[PDB]
């Protein structure tokens, strides 16, 4: 019969990060094998059409990266607007909402975000290309921006339909409800939501800037795409049993009927190379597909909307989130309401009264020690039991440890004051 | 025509030299040239109008066939990401 | 064969840790600050989770109590019985062992070479003969290594998707109620239990 | 203008297994392909990075 | 949309006027106290 109640709360903002898309390269076999050789491109088209599915692989992982950005990030109908007046009932979003001074109209976390991870084709290049991905970052922060002017102006509603707007404070107090604390205490706590909430993006914004391993996931992404193609162009320099790794100067050096099997040689060993590449491609690309999805789905059940899902949206009891960009990938800021500074209390499962067993409607029975009491769970704020705010089934000797206490019935009293005496 | 990843002075440069290898050759009107991020696209007129993505080209630019100035020609576009829409936010 | 960071002890550890925080605080705990709560009262709460008022838990306490004992004694015994119970983990653990049986048996392949024993070739035969023999040998070798690997990465990504799984069973079934229809069992989701096993 | 509502209830546990790791590999190439021979390891240099 | 009269029943309260940003004055219309005047404020 013991029970711990919350008596305080606290706004917690944590950060995800999930990569979304992943470099687009593309790749000319007949350069990379056989580069501006014709004798070696005839000896390679032996090989059948290797060279087809090697660019088609490829350009299907490319067009897959930018599917990912669309199914992530393109979930807006309309681009939004926050109204000019940045007034949200003293919540203070300058710091997610985009800086209209700078040239990238990005918010400062978003710079930070960008600064942090790091049409001439110096580097790598023996037939290896980078293609742009189809949304610059411009277009991803304006959908970003749009998502932000949804949610702070609309709340669900914008995800769920047509944009209805709310204030915040009503928005805010409807996602309290949603996790199971009542209106009256956000309300009544408005100004104290409103300071943890910008001490939090504050420390978002220190914890970002601060930790090196921040953004550990998309730099991981960016470094295993630079190896691979290091590595792929690395290959090159190696003769795989050839009397050289130049095929000019096996061109050079030999007649025809003996540079032919030196060019076969080191055509099976660049084919091998590129087949790994590509497969290689292909795993990290399933890999990232998954993670788009992932995002994808936190972008929908997150953002647009309010989250039951336990730990899915944030630790802690989810109250709303926010997107921002990052190079390839997505950082949510999962806003959470976190119980804090819990009482002791003596709990009963119901109250017998006059024979018949009292159950709480929403609530639970808590005593102070020499008083009873009704109180919502995730919050305390004890009320005196009364027939409203309890509900009768059944008798006093069915219910294990049912406790003797009054129930308050206001009906009852208020005849009595009314016209117990007529005279 | 697409030229990946090339400026279109080389492109140019390469054309009336007669150094450029793919020997068919895509009229130039000296209009319908333009410098995309993803490379050199010629055949195509650029307009300042912003439609809704059908051909993606990259870089934030698409192309489509529509019936443009009475005749029907190729146009390059930034893309439209969507209507514009301020809610009525009020305390 | 490189062992793994945790222990058997370690996991046995996290998930007692898991039962006691469950039966002893509900949810809250996986919310935040664990609050004890009695488990008749966390079970009301959970009965009001599916749609059921509190007074029908009450009411019907000792039956619900002996029904439950009763089906985790009938989950000892299926698990007993059914050899097929734990089909999925020895199925990892089985293709794992082909895959190293196999990468291991590729050595005794020839692959057109005289011989599978490179020692062999290196006591019989002069360099230059001795090198085009120990080439075809590397290009075996090298192909059963980088089939092995591919295979290896196929699995893995496999195996990250069902963790991924796992962690989602495990913060929205074990740590909370779920809503969600088959996620947490068949029929209305009251709560859940994790129990460690061989690589699962 | 019929329903079925219920009168009783079970308590029905059920159970599901998932995978979550796998065995640790480890594998050397210099061993595996070319066994303690130096000759094999120098052919098995040209190979480049594998 | 379907509007409601505001009563008591339609509402719960907590605090007093003094602390939610934004309050607005308005009628609360409570049943039982008209009820209970309209039945028996004469009784002759
Ligand atoms: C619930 O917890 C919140 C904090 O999460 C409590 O509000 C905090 O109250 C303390 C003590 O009154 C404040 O500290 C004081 O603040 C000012 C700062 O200028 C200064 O005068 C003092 O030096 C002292 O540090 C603290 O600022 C305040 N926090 C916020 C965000 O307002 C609240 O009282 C708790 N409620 C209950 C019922 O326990
Ligand atoms: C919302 O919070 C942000 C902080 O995240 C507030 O930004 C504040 O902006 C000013 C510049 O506009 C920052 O610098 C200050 O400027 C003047 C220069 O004359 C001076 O008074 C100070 O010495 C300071 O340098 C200021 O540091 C920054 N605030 C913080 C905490 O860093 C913004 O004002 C907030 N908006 C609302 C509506 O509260
Ligand atoms: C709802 O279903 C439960 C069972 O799921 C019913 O409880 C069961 O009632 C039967 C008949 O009374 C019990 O069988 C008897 O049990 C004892 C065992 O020692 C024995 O005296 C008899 O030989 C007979 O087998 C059964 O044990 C009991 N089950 C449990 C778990 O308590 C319950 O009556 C049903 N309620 C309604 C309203 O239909
Ligand atoms: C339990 O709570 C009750 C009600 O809040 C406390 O009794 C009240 O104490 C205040 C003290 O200022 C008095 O003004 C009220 O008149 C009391 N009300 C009643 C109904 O007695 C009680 O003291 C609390 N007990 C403990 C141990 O916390
Ligand atoms: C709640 O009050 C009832 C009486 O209203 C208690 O019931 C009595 O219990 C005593 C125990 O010695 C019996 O001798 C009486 O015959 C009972 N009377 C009735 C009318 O049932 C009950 O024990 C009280 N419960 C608690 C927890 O205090
Ligand atoms: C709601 O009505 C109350 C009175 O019932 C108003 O409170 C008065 O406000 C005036 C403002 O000039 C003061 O001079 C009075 O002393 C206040 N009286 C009391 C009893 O508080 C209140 O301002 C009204 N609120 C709104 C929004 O109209
Ligand atoms: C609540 O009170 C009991 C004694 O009534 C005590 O043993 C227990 O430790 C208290 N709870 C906490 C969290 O301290
Ligand atoms: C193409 O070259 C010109 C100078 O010849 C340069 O100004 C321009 O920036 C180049 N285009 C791109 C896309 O860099
Ligand atoms: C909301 O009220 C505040 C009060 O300080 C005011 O500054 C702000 O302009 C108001 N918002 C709108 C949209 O009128």
């Amino acid at each position: 019969n013991s029970i711990a109640i919350p008596t305080n709360f606290t706004i917690s903002v944590t950060t995800e990060i999930l990569p979304v898309s992943m470099t687009k390269t593309s790749v000319d076999c007949t350069m990379y094998i056989c580069g501006d050789s014709t004798e070696c491109s005839n000896l390679l088209l032996q090989y059948g059409s290797f060279c087809t599915q090697l660019k088609r692989a490829l350009t299907g992982i490319a067009v897959e990266q930018d599917k990912n950005t669309q199914e992530v990030f393109a979930q807006v109908k309309q681009i939004y607007k926050t109204p000019p007046i940045k007034y949200f009932g003293g919540f203070n979003f300058s710091q997610i909402l985009p800086d209209p001074s700078k040239p990238s109209k990005r918010s400062p976390i978003e710079d930070l975000l960008f600064n942090k991870v790091t049409l001439i084709c110096a580097q790598k290049f023996n037939g290896l290309t980078v293609l742009p991905p189809l949304l610059t970052d411009e277009m991803i922060a304006q959908y970003t921006s749009a998502l932000l002017a949804g949610t702070i102006t609309s709340g669900w509603t914008f995800g769920a339909g047509p944009a209805l707007q709310i204030p915040f404070p009503m928005q805010m107090a409807y996602r309290f409800n949603g996790i199971g604390v009542t209106q009256n205490v956000l309300y009544e706590n408005q100004k104290l939501i409103a300071n943890q909430f910008n001490s939090a993006i504050g420390k978002i914004q220190d914890s970002l800037f601060s930790t090196p391993s921040a953004l550990g996931k998309l730099q991981d992404v960016v470094n295993h795409n630079a190896q691979a193609l290091n590595t792929l162009v690395k290959q090159l320099s190696s003769k795989f049993g050839a009397i050289s790794s130049v095929l000019n100067d096996i061109l050079s050096r030999l007649d025809p009927p003996e540079a032919e099997v030196q060019i076969d040689r080191l055509i099976t060993g660049r084919l091998q190379s590129l087949q790994t590449y590509v497969t290689q491609q292909l795993i990290r690309a399933a890999e990232i597909r998954a993670s788009a999805n992932l995002a994808a789905t936190k972008m929908s059940e997150c953002v647009l909307g309010q989250s039951k899902r336990v730990d899915f949206c944030g630790k802690g009891y989810h109250l709303m989130s926010f997107p921002q960009s990052a190079p390839h990938g997505v950082v949510f800021l999962h806003v959470t309401y976190v119980p804090a500074q819990e009482k002791n209390f003596t709990t009963a499962p119901a109250i017998c009264h006059d024979g018949k067993a009292h159950f709480p409607r929403e609530g639970v029975f808590v005593s102070n020690g020499t008083h009873w009491f009704l109180t919502q769970r995730n919050f305390y704020e004890p009320q005196i039991i009364t027939t409203d705010n309890t509900f009768v089934s059944g008798n006093c000797d069915v219910v294990i440890g049912i406790v003797n206490n009054t129930v308050y019935d206001p009906l009852q009293l208020e005849l009595d004051s009314f016209k117990e005496e007529l005279d | 025509v697409l030229y990946q990843g090339v400026n279109c002075t080389e492109v140019s440069v390469a054309i009336h030299a007669d150094q450029l290898t793919p020997t068919w050759r895509v009229y130039s009107t000296g209009s319908n040239v333009f410098q995309t991020r993803a490379g050199c696209l010629i055949g195509a007129e650029y307009v300042n109008n912003s439609y809704e993505c059908d051909i993606p080209i990259g870089a934030g630019i698409c192309a489509s066939y529509q019936t443009q100035t009475k005749s029907q020609s190729i146009i390059a576009y930034t893309m439209s990401l969507g209507a514009e829409n301020s809610v009525a936010y009020s305390n």
